[PDB]
């Protein structure tokens, strides 16, 4: 009947809010370390300006 | 900016001390031309001591 299928299909919409947190969970977490991947842009800056010191 | 600013400053201190001892070496090498001149003059007073008709 119509009233019981409405709630389980609401759980389908309540499963896409778990994706609305997930695509700001993984994307927050993966490129937080890509911001820490710019330490390697500093590690080339120190070692190439190690030459100007040398 | 703590890696490049010290190595230019320590370059300046190294250039300062080398320029100063470039002046202090040539000035100490100015004495030994004067000190031996007073030593060579001190030798030649003793030759004046020898000849008595000039020494008396």
């Amino acid at each position: 009947q119509g009233i019981q299928q409405l709630l389980q299909a609401e759980k389908r919409a309540a499963e896409k809010v778990a994706d609305a947190r997930k695509r700001k969970a993984r994307r927050l977490k993966q490129a937080k370390e890509e911001a820490q991947m710019e330490v390697d842009q500093y590690r080339r800056e120190r070692e190439q300006e190690f030459q100007s010191k040398q | 900016e703590k890696k490049e600013k010290q190595i230019e400053q320590q370059k300046k201190i190294q250039m300062s001390n080398l320029m100063n001892q470039a002046r202090l070496k040539v000035l100490r090498a100015r004495d030994d031309l004067i000190t031996d001149l007073l030593n060579e003059a001190k030798q030649r007073l003793s030759k004046v001591v020898k000849d008595t008709t000039r020494y008396q």
